[PDB]
RNA sequence: AUUUAAUUUUUGUAUAUAGUUAAAAAUUAAUAU
RNA sequence: UUUCUAAUUUUUAUAUAUUGAAGUAAUAUGUAUUGAAUUGAAUAUUAAAAAUACAAAUUUAAUUUGUAAUUAAUAAAUCU
C-alpha cells in the first residue's frame, strides 16, 4: 500500500472508493464507475472548487477501531444461520 | 457455496450531542432516555402537544 | 531436448518497472519502509481517547492551555490562585514557589502594580516556609526587573551578601537584564557581567569584550513583554485543550514520546529524586547511550486498535458553566 | 555451439557478406592437418562443436580428433620418438584456413583451397616442426603464436 | 544494469553530518549555518537546543570559505558550490538539443588511415526547417522542437496540411517531425538548420521505417526451426510448434507467430558520424539501415553512451542551439574538395589483425 | 544464522552473545565468533504483507 | 594491491572530517605553508549504519556544568535559548 | 595541473587498451533506450534507482520516514538541528538525482561569521586527519582569531571546541597535582549523602585499583559546617571544585574531575605550560576490541 | 479499461485542471504582490521564483559522493531564445572533429599540496 | 551491420525501393531490353500476368502481340495490359533497330512470319520520330 | 494484450523518391570515388578486358610480422570503372597454397599494381584451370 | 554472460597466488491514434 | 414456496514491548586428594569435609591476571 502511495497518494484513497461502489454495483458496468468519477481526489487542500462551494462534510468516524485487511476474494461458505 | 449477499447494509449512528446537561444524557440503556439523541436545530420549533 | 534459443527466466507479464521494478528484492526490500511515520498511523478518533487514557486532564482556558508548541502552561492569575489555595499544603516544595514569580511575569510587565505585592507576598511567605535562598532571590530579582523597578533589583541583589548567599550565576543575569530593559545604558550591564567573571559564577570562554555582546544579544532576542522586538514581545499563544498529536515525540523514536501518563510521569520523578544508583548524574557522558533504533520496532496490540478507553477525568461542576464573556490573551 | 536463428536478421550467410559472416564448421569436418608431422590428413576430423576465424581460434581451444589418415610410411622400433599420431588420439588442432569465403574488416576475403590445421598437444604446444601450408591473419594471437612461434608466413 | 545503478542516497539522511560542504539552513531571507528558530518561543520544544551561535560549526565553516579564498589553486573545483551554472551556455547534463531529418540516399564503403572497411550509407539532408515551437501546457521537460523537411510544391501536400505551413510562413516541408528540447536549446521559427549541426565524431541515433517484407511467415518473422526435410514430416515444414502449453487454453498472450514482419518504426540507437559533405548537406554514417532508399529517417544525438555524457568537455562540444554558418560563408563558391569533413579512426587497432596487445613482437616470437 | 525454532531455546552462549529486535524478532547477535553462534528467533521475514506470509 | 576497490570510498562529510589543506615539504608562496605531510585515513568508524542519529554538542567549555541561567521560562545561555 | 584522463600513449604504454565508445559488440550501456518516455536528460543514471521509468512525477506527497517528504512539520530532535524544514526531499527509492524546476533563479547569498569583527586577521592552525585523535592540535578551532582568546586568564589561543566524551573508571593523575577532599565530621548522615558521595570518593581514590597516587591526596575535616567539599588543583594552579549535587555518587566524581580533566589540561596547555606524557589513555585509541 | 487505467483516463484532465489552476492563482498573487510589501512567507519569498540549494554534494551513508543536480530554467530565458537569432558558431567547434575513444579518468593529487579530498584509498 | 542487416536472400514486397546494399546477388532494377522473358513484380521486370506457366505465360506473350500488330488495336485484359504496352515498346525498339540481329530476335517471337514483314517496314516510318511510349493504355469502362 | 508491429504515420509511410533528382547521386559518388584516388588509396581504372588477366603484386600492410607481398594472377575485375567497388579478386598462389582473395581495391592497407601486356585470354586460362584442380582435390577425402 | 582467450595488477596473502575493469569472442538494434 | 406485506441469525470482533543491571576489589586450608606428561574452582571422576561466603564457566600448555557479582522496571486496567 505504500510503494502504490509513492506513486500516487490520490490512487491509494480511489482504490478504496472502489471497493465501496463496488460494493453493491458490480453487476452492471454503467454504475460501477459512473459514481467514481463523481468524487474529486486532492492530495492536499488547494482545489479548483471555491467556485463550487463544497459545503463541508459534518461527520465523524463511527468506529474507533482499527481497520482489519481483508483478502478482496475472501469466501465465507457458512452464515451464523439458524437453521444449525 | 451461494451468492453475496449485494444489499444496502444500514449506516451506523451519528455522535450524540456532548452532554452539559448532567441528567446522566450518557446513558444508553435507560427507562426514560429513548436511544436517539437528536436535539439537532429548529426542533424546538417541533413543540408537540 | 535441451539448448533453448532463449536462455534466461525474464518474466512474460511483470514488466512495468513502476509497479515491479526489476530489481532483486535482496536489493530491493531496503527501501521497505518499517518506520513509517508521516502518513501517519493514528487517526483523530483517538487523538481524544489517548489523551485520557493517559489520565490527563481538560481545564478551561483561564486554568491552563496546551499551548502552540504543545506545551502545558498555566495561565498568570491562575497561578496565583493556586499559590493562594496550596502555599499551605505539605507537597507545596521549593521549587513550587519561585514558579509562580515567573508565571507571574508576563503580567507583572503587563500590570506592574498590581500584581508587584503578588510577588512580594510570593517572597514574603517563601521567607517563612523556607528560610531564605537563591530560588527566591533570583526569581523575584527577575520579577523586579520586568516591573521595570531596576533599584529593586540592586535592593534585591545587594541583599545576597547580606545574607552570605553568593550571588549566583543568575544573579548576574536577573540583573544584567534589569540594567538593560530599564533605559539604562551598558557599563551598568557591563560592569555586572564583568563581577560574575572575576568571581568565576559566570564563566566566558571568549575576550571578555565579545561574550558580554553574546550575553546582550540573547538579551534583546528576549525584548521585554510590552516591547515590541523579540520572542518574548510575541502574545500570540496557540490556544489549545489538548495537543493536536498526541503522540509526538522530544527524542528519536516512537518509545521517546512527549506525553507520558500520568501514572509513569509519577515513577520517572521518582527515580530522577532518588539515588542513581545505575546511571551517573551531573555529567556530559550519559552512561545510559540513547539506541532507540535497536529498540522493539512493531506494531503492538495498542497500535491497532487504539488506546484503551478510561473515563474522562471530568467534574460534575456545580458552578454554574455559565460562558458569560469571551476571555484571551491574559 | 555458436548457433544463429534465421530471421531475416539473425542469419549466417554464406561469407562474401561481410564480417562476422556465416558456418561456424560445426562438429566434424575432416580438416587437413599440416604439421610435419605423422598426420597424413587426407583427414583429421574435428571435434569440437564450433570453427571459425571470427569465431576466433583465441577463445575457444577446439578440441579435435584424428580421424587418421595416419601416415605416408614409417617404420622402426615398437616405441619411438614421440611425433607419430596414434590411429584414434584427440588433440587441441589449430585451425589454419577454409576453404570458405572468409571475410575480414578490411574487405578483403580469402577463400583458400583446403582448410587445414596444425597438431597442437593438451598444453598448444605444437606436436610438429614445421608447417607446410599458408595461414590466415586469425593466427598472430598470444594464445597459440607464443607456441606456434611463426612455423612460417601468413596471408 | 548493476553498474547502471547510481550511487544511492537516502533521503532520510541528507542531513548536516552528511554534507559534503558546510550545511546551509535557509531562513527565508538569507542562509545560515543554524536552524530558523521560531518567532513565537511558545513554538520551542522542551528540551530542544535552539542554537544561534554554535562554536562548532561556525569554525568548520570559518575554514572552508577563508581557505577557499587564500590557496584558491586548490579548490577550485568547489566553486560550483556558490557560482551555479547559469541558465543558456549548453549546461553538459541539461542541454538537448533537437535532430535533423534525413533521406537514405545511397551506400558507399569507406576505409580508415588504417584499413577499417565501412558499410557506409550517405543520408541527404535535403531542407530542414524549425516548422514549428511546441510545449504541453508550458510544463517542464515535455519542450519540443518540430522540424520540417524537402521543400515541395504546395500541392503534393493536402490542403489541410499544407495550410499549416502556409500559415506558420515556412515554405511548405514534405515531412515534419517533432524532437524533445531543453528550452535552452530553441531556436526561431525559420531556422534553416545545417548538416554540419552535427559533428563528425558524435554518435547520432536514427528512426526511419524499416523496409517492409509483406505477411512473412513464422520461419522467417522470427527464428523457428521446425521440419526435418526428409525424414518425415507429413505437412509440418515451417509451421509453428504447440502454442498453448496445454492446460492454459489462453495462447498465453505474447506468443511469437507469423506476422506483417517489418514495416515498423526502426531505431539505431547509438551510430556514429563518419563524413560530413556540407556542401551536398549528405551525411554519412559506417552502417547499413534496412530501409528503402528515400526513407526518411530522424536524428537525434546519442545521449549518454556507456555511463558518459557525449558532448563533455573532453570529447567535444556542440554548436549548441545549432550551427548558424557565418556571413562572409556561402556554399556556392567551394566545391566538394572543401566541403567534405571526415572524423577521427573510431576503433583504436586495424581490425583484420588483433589489438597490440593480442599480437606479439618478434621479440616473444624469438622466446628461446 | 540458525533459526532457533521457538523464541525460547535461545540461549546466550558467549559473554558477548546478547539479544536484539532486529525487526520485531528477538534475536542473538555476537561480535565475537560472528554468525558461529548466533541465533535468530522464528518469526515472519521482516517485510512481509498479508497475502504472501499471512 | 590490498582490496582491489581502489577509491571506492573517495567520500567524508564537512562534518566529521577535519580539515583540508595538508603539504609535504613545500611551500607555495604565502611565508606561511608549513601544514602537514598529512595521512589518509577511513572516516569515522562504520559511517551511520551504527548511529543514524546524532545529538546537538555545544562547545566543550559550554557544554561540561551547562548553567541554568533563564528569563520567563526560557533558558538563556551565551549562545543557546532554550524553552525550559 | 594534470590531465585528468590518461593519453593513449600513456594508456598504450602499460598494455592496456582505449574503451570503446563505438560499434563495439559490448552492451554499451544505456538503459533508458526504451523505457524512459520522454525528454531524457544527459545525466547518465538519474532514472535508474526508481526503476528505470519515469512514470508518475508529479505527485507531492511520499511514504517519508523520519526526515523525508512531509515529515518537515515534526519534531524530531535529530531532524530538527539537522535538515531545514524547507529542503525535505521525497521517499527513500524515489531520490532526486536530478530535479528540474521552472522558474527564475534565487541565489541566496552566503552566511558570514558571527562575533568576528571585518578585516581581523586570525591566525591559522592547520589540522588534518594525519594526527592521532591524542593530539592537542585535533580538538580545538582551526582558525584562531584575537576576538575569541579569553584574555582575563593567561591565553595564547582560543580554548578547545570538541572534547573526547568516555566513561572514566579511575582517578588517574591525568594531570591534577593535589586532589584534596575537605569534609566536617560535625555534619551527620545515615544513608546516601553529600558526606558519604564524597568520603568514598576517598576511598574510591585511595583505592588499590586506581593509579592515583595515594599520597597525593588529603583528607581535611573541617569544623564549620563545610559542605563536603572536593578541591582539585591542576600544574597551573588553578583549583577546582566538582559541584557536589544532590544524589552524586563516587563514579560522578570520579567522572566529573577526569572528564573536566581534560578541559582543564587543555586550558593549561592553552596558557602555554608545556604539558607531560600521560600514561592511561582512558580514552581508548591505539586499542582495538580483539578475540 | 482497467482499473489504474480508469483511473487516470478520469483524473488525467483533472490534474491539468488542478495544476493550470494553480498557475491561473499563481498570477493572481503575482499581482497583489506588486503593490503590496517586499516578499511574505507565502510558500517562499513569492514571486514565481526557485530558491537555490546549497545543499547538493553528499557523501553517503557508504562513503562515496552523490552530487543532486537541480536546475532551474528560467521562462523568460526561454522565450529570448524563440524570438532572437542565435550567434554564428565559433569554427573552433565545427571544423574541429569530435573525440570517439572518451579516455578513462586518471587520479591525480593537484599541485605539490596533496588536499585532494577523497579522504583516501592507497 | 558490417554484414546487410538482411542477409543475401529476401523478397521485400510489391511496392518497396531498391534499398540498395552490399550483396553478392544480381538485380537489374531496369528493363531497358527488348522482348525479354522476365516477369515479375520487381522494377527490372515487366507485370507478370497471370498464366499455367513461364512457357504458357510466353505463349500468351507471342498471340498478343502478333495479334495488336496484325490489327493495332488488341483489348487485352488485366495485367497483361500493363505487359503488353512494354512489349509495344519494345517490337518498336525491334522494328527501329533494323539489323537483321533484330529482326530474327522477332522473327523467333511471333507465330506468323507476315508480321515481322509488316513490323519492320511501317514502324520506321510511322515512329521515326516518337522515341518511347508508343503503346496507348486506355481502359474500358465494363469490367469483363 | 497487442502489439502495432506497423507504423504509417506521414512522416514513416512518405518517401523522398520523387524529388530525388534534386541529387546528383553518381557525380557525388564519382566525387566520393576521386577523393580516394587522391589520397593514394586508389588508382584509376578504365578496363574491361586487358585486367581479366595481369601480375598484382599484392602489398597487404597486415602488421603481422610485415607486409604479406604475394605475385598473382587476376582473374575478377569487379567492377570496370574507378568507382568504390574495384575487385580483382587475384588468385595469387601463395607458395603451395591456392587462395583465391579478392581486394576491395579501396584499401590504404591493401595496395596492389597490375600490369597489362599479360591479359591474355590464355593465361588466364591458365591459371583457372590451375584453381579448378586446387579446388577439387582439397576436400581432404 | 553460462563452450574464454590475451592483456594489465600475478603483487596481496603462501607453497601457490587472488579482486573493478578493458579488448576480442557468442553479431545485432524496434514508437498504435 | 398462491400474490401483496410484516421479521429476531450481522462475508465489523481486540495482535505482547519498559531494561546491550556489565563501576564500587591484593592476598590467606588449597596449587585439595586421586587419575593423570601436565590441570592450580572451568582435562578426566569425584563430590554433601571445611572456616573468616562466592568449585556446575570463559581464559591459559599450566596459573596469575581478566570478564561476572542471586533486582525496581506491574501490557493485567475488557473494550464498547
Ligand atoms: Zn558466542
Amino acid at each position: 500500500l505504500s510503494e502504490m502511495y509513492e506513486r500516487d497518494p490520490c490512487m491509494v484513497m480511489w482504490w478504496y472508493l472502489k471497493d465501496e461502489v463496488n460494493r453493491h454495483f458490480v453487476r452492471k458496468l454503467k454504475t460501477r464507475t459512473a459514481p467514481l468519477e463523481k468524487a474529486w481526489l486532492y492530495e492536499d487542500s488547494v482545489h479548483p472548487h471555491a467556485e463550487k462551494n463544497p459545503r463541508p462534510l459534518v461527520w465523524t468516524d463511527t468506529a474507533t477501531m482499527g481497520w482489519r485487511y481483508k483478502d478482496p476474494t475472501f469466501q465465507r461458505r457458512w452464515s451464523p444461520n439458524q437453521f444449525m | 457455496s451461494s451468492k453475496k449477499d449485494r444489499t444496502f447494509k444500514v449506516m451506523p449512528v451519528p455522535p450524540p450531542p456532548p452532554a452539559t446537561t448532567a441528567v446522566e444524557q450518557r446513558d444508553d440503556f435507560a427507562d426514560n432516555r429513548g436511544l436517539s439523541a437528536t436535539t439537532r436545530t429548529l426542533s424546538p420549533t417541533f413543540r408537540m402537544f | 531436448k535441451g539448448w533453448t534459443h532463449n536462455p534466461g527466466h525474464t518474466r512474460r507479464g511483470g514488466k512495468n518497472l513502476a509497479w515491479r521494478p526489476k530489481i532483486s528484492d535482496a536489493k530491493l526490500s531496503q527501501f521497505v519502509p518499517l518506520a513509517l511515520v508521516h502518513p501517519r498511523r493514528h487517526p483523530n478518533n483517538w487523538q481524544e481517547r489517548q489523551f485520557n487514557a493517559l489520565g490527563y486532564t481538560k481545564w478551561p482556558k483561564d486554568i491552563g492551555f496546551y499551548n502552540a508548541g504543545d506545551n502545558f502552561e498555566v495561565t498568570p492569575e491562575a497561578a496565583w490562585r493556586l499559590y493562594v489555595h496550596a502555599r499551605d499544603e505539605p507537597y507545596w516544595g521549593k521549587l513550587h514557589c519561585e514558579k509562580t514569580i515567573i508565571t507571574l511575569l508576563p503580567v507583572v510587565e503587563k500590570a506592574p502594580k498590581e500584581n508587584m505585592e503578588r510577588v512580594l507576598d510570593v517572597f514574603r511567605h517563601y521567607l517563612k516556609r523556607y528560610g531564605a535562598d537563591h530560588y527566591i532571590y533570583n526569581a523575584v530579582m527577575q520579577a523586579a526587573a520586568f516591573a521595570k523597578n531596576y533599584e529593586q533589583a540592586e535592593q534585591l541583589f545587594k541583599e545576597m551578601e547580606t545574607l552570605g548567599l553568593e550571588p549566583n550565576a543568575q544573579s548576574y543575569v536577573n540583573m544584567m537584564l534589569a540594567a538593560k530593559l530599564c533605559g539604562l545604558p551598558p557599563e551598568k550591564s557591563e560592569a555586572y557581567f564583568k563581577r560574575a567573571v572575576k568571581d568565576g559564577a559566570m564563566q566566558s570562554v571568549m575576550r571578555m569584550d565579545t561574550e558580554f555582546r553574546m550575553w546582550m544579544d540573547q538579551l534583546d532576542r528576549l525584548g521585554s513583554f510590552t516591547a515590541s522586538s523579540g520572542y518574548l514581545s510575541v502574545n500570540e499563544e496557540g490556544a489549545k485543550p489538548m495537543p493536536r498529536d498526541m503522540w509526538a515525540i522530544w527524542g528519536w523514536h516512537r518509545s521517546e514520546s512527549k506525553f507520558i501518563s500520568r501514572r509513569d510521569l509519577i515513577m520517572q520523578q521518582v527515580r530522577a529524586r532518588v539515588h542513581s544508583g545505575k546511571e551517573l548524574v551531573g555529567t556530559v557522558y550519559t552512561k545510559t547511550r540513547r539506541q532507540p533504533w535497536a529498540k522493539f520496532n512493531g506494531m503492538l496490540r495498542h497500535d491497532y486498535n487504539g488506546p484503551s478507553y478510561r473515563a474522562p477525568t471530568i467534574f460534575p461542576d456545580a458552578p454554574e458553566y455559565t460562558n458569560e464573556a469571551g476571555h484571551k490573551a491574559f | 555451439i555458436i548457433r544463429r536463428k534465421g530471421s531475416y536478421r539473425s542469419r549466417w550467410g554464406n561469407g562474401t557478406e561481410g564480417y562476422g559472416a556465416g558456418v561456424p564448421l560445426s562438429d566434424q569436418v575432416k580438416l587437413h592437418c599440416v604439421d610435419n608431422t605423422n598426420c597424413k590428413h587426407v583427414r583429421l576430423i574435428a571435434k569440437a562443436t564450433a570453427e571459425r576465424f571470427a569465431h576466433c581460434r583465441v577463445f575457444p581451444a577446439v578440441a579435435h580428433r584424428v580421424s587418421v589418415q595416419r601416415f605416408k610410411g614409417r617404420g622402426g622400433g615398437g616405441e619411438v620418438s614421440r611425433h607419430r599420431v596414434k590411429p584414434g588420439n584427440i588433440y587441441w588442432v589449430c585451425l589454419f584456413t577454409r576453404r570458405q569465403t572468409n571475410t575480414r574488416m578490411s574487405g578483403l576475403q580469402t577463400n583458400f583451397d583446403r582448410n587445414t590445421c596444425i597438431i597442437m598437444n593438451d598444453q598448444r604446444v605444437p606436436l610438429g616442426t614445421r608447417v607446410m601450408y599458408c595461414a590466415g591473419r586469425h593466427v598472430n594471437h598470444k594464445y597459440h603464436l607464443k607456441a606456434v612461434v611463426l612455423a612460417n608466413f601468413f596471408v | 544494469w548493476y553498474r547502471c545503478y547510481p550511487s544511492l542516497m537516502e533521503e532520510k539522511d541528507r542531513d548536516m553530518y552528511h554534507c559534503y560542504y558546510p550545511y546551509l539552513f535557509d531562513h527565508g531571507d538569507k542562509m545560515s549555518l543554524y536552524p530558523k528558530i521560531p518567532d513565537n518561543p511558545r513554538e520551542w520544544q522542551v528540551e530542544q537546543l535552539q542554537t544561534t551561535y554554535d562554536a562548532i560549526r561556525e569554525d568548520k565553516y570559518d575554514a572552508f570559505v577563508r581557505l577557499r579564498a587564500k590557496f584558491p589553486e586548490l579548490y577550485q573545483d568547489t566553486y560550483a558550490w556558490d557560482n551555479p551554472p547559469p541558465f543558456g551556455e549548453f549546461n553538459m547534463f541539461y542541454s538537448v538539443r533537437f535532430g535533423m531529418i534525413g533521406v537514405k540516399a545511397f551506400t558507399c564503403k569507406d576505409y580508415d588511415d588504417l584499413g577499417n572497411q565501412f558499410d557506409c550509407t550517405a543520408f541527404w539532408f535535403p531542407d530542414n526547417q524549425i516548422v514549428k515551437h511546441s510545449t504541453r501546457n508550458g510544463d517542464v521537460g515535455t519542450d519540443k522542437v518540430y522540424v520540417g523537411a524537402m521543400n515541395v510544391p504546395v500541392e503534393f501536400h493536402k490542403p489541410h496540411v499544407a495550410a499549416f505551413y502556409k500559415a506558420a510562413g515556412v515554405p511548405v516541408k514534405h515531412v515534419s517531425a517533432g524532437f524533445p528540447v531543453t528550452p535552452d536549446a530553441y531556436a526561431p521559427v525559420g531556422t534553416k538548420l545545417d548538416v554540419r549541426h552535427f559533428k563528425p565524431g558524435q554518435e547520432v541515433t536514427i528512426t526511419f521505417q524499416n523496409t517492409d517484407y509483406g505477411y512473412q511467415g513464422v520461419m522467417f518473422r522470427h527464428g523457428f526451426d521446425g521440419g526435418y526435410v526428409w525424414l518425415g514430416d507429413s505437412k509440418w515444414q515451417r509451421r509453428p510448434g504447440c502454442m498453448g502449453a496445454e492446460g492454459q487454453k489462453r495462447i498465453y498472450p505474447g506468443h511469437r507467430m507469423a506476422g506483417q514482419t517489418g514495416a515498423s518504426a526502426e531505431t539505431y540507437d547509438g551510430v556514429p558520424v563518419w563524413r560530413i559533405d556540407y556542401k551536398n548537406s549528405l551525411i554519412y554514417l559506417p552502417t547499413l539501415i534496412d530501409a528503402d532508399v528515400g526513407t526518411y529517417v530522424k536524428f537525434r544525438d546519442t545521449i549518454n553512451t556507456k555511463g558518459y555524457t557525449l558532448w563533455n568537455e573532453h570529447r567535444g562540444t556542440p554548436p549548441f542551439p545549432t550551427f548558424i554558418p557565418s556571413e562572409e560563408e556561402d556554399l556556392s563558391k567551394l566545391a566538394t574538395d572543401e566541403g567534405q569533413l571526415t572524423s577521427p579512426p573510431l576503433y583504436m587497432y586495424f581490425r583484420d589483425e588483433f589489438a597490440a596487445a593480442q599480437l606479439v613482437t618478434q621479440a616473444d616470437v624469438e622466446d628461446a | 544464522h540458525p533459526g532457533l525454532v521457538p523464541r525460547d531455546k535461545l540461549k546466550l552462549h558467549c559473554e558477548f552473545c546478547r539479544f536484539h529486535w532486529v525487526q520485531d524478532t528477538l534475536v542473538v547477535r555476537c561480535a565475537a565468533h560472528p554468525k558461529e553462534h548466533n541465533q535468530r528467533e522464528i518469526w515472519l521475514e521482516p517485510t512481509w504483507t498479508w497475502g504472501k506470509q499471512q | 594491491v590490498r582490496t582491489e576497490d581502489f577509491f571506492s570510498k573517495e567520500a567524508v562529510s564537512h562534518a566529521r572530517r577535519v580539515s583540508w589543506a595538508p603539504h609535504t615539504t613545500e611551500k607555495k608562496v604565502g611565508a606561511f605553508a608549513k601544514l602537514s605531510r598529512s595521512n589518509f585515513n577511513d572516516p569515522l568508524p562504520v559511517s551511520f549504519q551504527s548511529e543514524p542519529y546524532f545529538e546537538e554538542e555545544i562547545e566543550a567549555y559550554r557544554a561540561h556544568h551547562r548553567p541554568d541561567v533563564y528569563v520567563y521560562k526560557y533558558n538563556v545561555s551565551p549562545t543557546h535559548l532554550s524553552l525550559r | 595541473a594534470p590531465a585528468s584522463h590518461y593519453t593513449f600513449a600513456n594508456l598504450k604504454k602499460l598494455g592496456l587498451c582505449a574503451p570503446q565508445v563505438a560499434l563495439s559488440r559490448q552492451p554499451r550501456l544505456r538503459p533508458h533506450v526504451g523505457h524512459l518516455n520522454g525528454l531524457v536528460y544527459p545525466l547518465p543514471y538519474y532514472a535508474m534507482w526508481r526503476g528505470n521509468h519515469d512514470k508518475y512525477t508529479y505527485n507531492q506527497a511520499t511514504p517519508a520516514r523520519w526526515g523525508e517528504g512531509n515529515t518537515n512539520t515534526m519534531y524530531h530532535q535529530h531532524y530538527a538541528h539537522a535538515k531545514c524544514p524547507t529542503d525535505y526531499g521525497r521517499g527513500g527509492r524515489e531520490f532526486q538525482f536530478l530535479s528540474v524546476k521552472r522558474g527564475k533563479l534565487k541565489r541566496k547569498p552566503l552566511p558570514t561569521v558571527q562575533y568576528v569583527d571585518p578585516n581581523s586577521k586570525p591566525q591559522w592552525v592547520f589540522k588534518s586527519w594525519h594526527n592521532p585523535l591524542s593530539a592537542p592540535s585535533m580538538w580545538e578551532r582551526e582558525v584562531q582569531y584575537p576576538e575569541h582568546t579569553p584574555a582575563h586568564t593567561g591565553a595564547k589561543r582560543p580554548l578547545a571546541v570538541v572534547a573526547p566524551k568516555t566513561s572514566h573508571k579511575h582517578l588517574f593523575l591525568m594531570h591534577m597535582e593535589k586532589v584534596t577532599v575537605t569534609v566536617s565530621p560535625l555534619l551527620f548522615g545515615y544513608g546516601h549523602t553529600l558526606q558519604k558521595a564524597a568520603l568514598d570518593f576517598y576511598r574510591r581514590g585511595l583505592s588499590a585499583r586506581s593509579p592515583f597516587p595515594s599520597d597525593k591526596m588529603f583528607l581535611y575535616y573541617s569544623i564549620d559546617h563545610i559542605t563536603p567539599k572536593i578541591e582539585v588543583t591542576w600544574l597551573d594552579g588553578s583549583v577546582y571544585v566538582p559541584p557536589l549535587i544532590e544524589g552524586v555518587k563516587a563514579q560522578d566524581l570520579i567522572q566529573m574531575v577526569m572528564e573536566q580533566a581534560w578541559l582543564a589540561a587543555d586550558r593549561m596547555s592553552a596558557e602555554g605550560r608545556v604539558l607531560n606524557p600521560i600514561a592511561i589513555d582512558d580514552y581508548k585509541w591505539e586499542q582495538l576490541i580483539a578475540f | 479499461d482497467s482499473f489504474k487505467e480508469h483511473y487516470h483516463r478520469v483524473h488525467l484532465p483533472r490534474r491539468l485542471a488542478l495544476q493550470r489552476y494553480i498557475k491561473r492563482e499563481e498570477a493572481r498573487l503575482s499581482r497583489h504582490k506588486g503593490k503590496a510589501v517586499a516578499a511574505a512567507a507565502a510558500a517562499g519569498v513569492q514571486p514565481g521564483e526557485v530558491a537555490y540549494k546549497y545543499n547538493r554534494w553528499w557523501v553517503s551513508n557508504d562513503h562515496e559522493f552523490v552530487h543532486q543536480f537541480a536546475f532551474v530554467e528560467d521562462p523568460d530565458v526561454t522565450r529570448e531564445k524563440r524570438n532572437t537569432l542565435p550567434l554564428v558558431t565559433k569554427e573552433n567547434i565545427w571544423k574541429e572533429p569530435q573525440q570517439t575513444f572518451f579516455l578513462p579518468f586518471a587520479p591525480f593529487v593537484r599541485v605539490v599540496d596533496y588536499a585532494k579530498d577523497p579522504d583516501t584509498k592507497f | 551491420g558490417r554484414p546487410p542487416p538482411v542477409m543475401g536472400h529476401a523478397k521485400r514486397m510489391r511496392f518497396a525501393g531498391v534499398d540498395d546494399n552490399p550483396s553478392v546477388t544480381h538485380k537489374p532494377w531496369d528493363t531497358s531490353e527488348p522482348l525479354m522473358a522476365d516477369y515479375g513484380w520487381e522494377r527490372g521486370k515487366l507485370p507478370k500476368f497471370r498464366a499455367r506457366s513461364p512457357f504458357h505465360r510466353q505463349q500468351i506473350a507471342r498471340r498478343m502481340v502478333t495479334e495488336l500488330i496484325r490489327k493495332d488495336y488488341v483489348i487485352v485484359g488485366g495485367a497483361r495490359a500493363p505487359a503488353l504496352r512494354i512489349l509495344a515498346d519494345h517490337v518498336v525498339e525491334l522494328a527501329k533497330a533494323g539489323d537483321t540481329d533484330s529482326r530474327q530476335q522477332l522473327a523467333y517471337f511471333l507465330h506468323d512470319p507476315l508480321m515481322v514483314d509488316k513490323a519492320f517496314d511501317e514502324y520506321p516510318r510511322r515512329f521515326r520520330d516518337m522515341n518511347a511510349k508508343y503503346a496507348m493504355m486506355t481502359r474500358l469502362k465494363g469490367r469483363r | 494484450g497487442y502489439t502495432r508491429e506497423r507504423t504509417n504515420r506521414h512522416f514513416f509511410v512518405s518517401r523522398a523518391n520523387a524529388f530525388f533528382s534534386r541529387l546528383p547521386i553518381s557525380r557525388i559518388q564519382r566525387a566520393l570515388a576521386m577523393e580516394a584516388i587522391k589520397k593514394g588509396s586508389m588508382k584509376p581504372w578504365k578496363h574491361t578486358k586487358e585486367q581479366i588477366i595481369g601480375s598484382p603484386i599484392t602489398c597487404n600492410f597486415e602488421y603481422n610480422p610485415r607486409p604479406v607481398r604475394l605475385i598473382g594472377t587476376v582473374m575478377d575485375a569487379h567492377t570496370e570503372e574507378t568507382s568504390i567497388k574495384g575487385g580483382l579478386k587475384v588468385y595469387a598462389r601463395s607458395e603451395e597454397a591456392n587462395m583465391m582473395l579478392w581486394i576491395p581495391a579501396g584499401n590504404p592497407k591493401l595496395k596492389y599494381e597490375v600490369t597489362a601486356a599479360k591479359g591474355s585470354f590464355e593465361h588466364y586460362l591458365d591459371e583457372r584451370s590451375k584453381w579448378d584442380e586446387a579446388w577439387l582435390t582439397g576436400r581432404a577425402r
